[PDB]
């Protein structure tokens, strides 16, 4: 998965 | 040989912004390896952002978030620890070379 933080 | 560049850094940010990085990562069959030492890693870092100025770069593996080992932890839980921290995040990462 990927997440912009 | 595996050249390791480990850093432990503190990010501090306003609310109108993110830390400036994309986190990617995965089962249960992961065994940590010098070539691949952790589950979560930095897919990219906004060069104009907060995580860049603190030394974080594409390809850093995430070892510890806010003081806790996240080598074997899953994406949703690591993202959660990071989100709990609010506007500050202490993270330990390693860069692997050769």
């Amino acid at each position: 998965d990927e997440t912009n933080l | 040989d595996y050249i390791i560049k480990e850093k432990t850094v503190l990010l501090q940010k306003k609310d109108s912004e993110g830390f400036g990085f994309v986190l990617r990562g995965a089962i249960e069959e992961f065994t940590p390896t010098p070539a691949f030492p952790a589950l979560q890693y930095l897919e990219s870092v906004d060069e104009g952002g907060v995580a860049w100025r603190a030394g974080l770069r594409m390809g850093d593996f995430l070892i510890e978030v806010n003081g806790q080992n996240v080598v074997k932890v899953g994406h949703r839980q690591v993202v959660n620890m990071i989100r709990q921290g609010g506007n500050t995040l202490m993270v330990k990462v390693v860069m692997v070379t050769r």
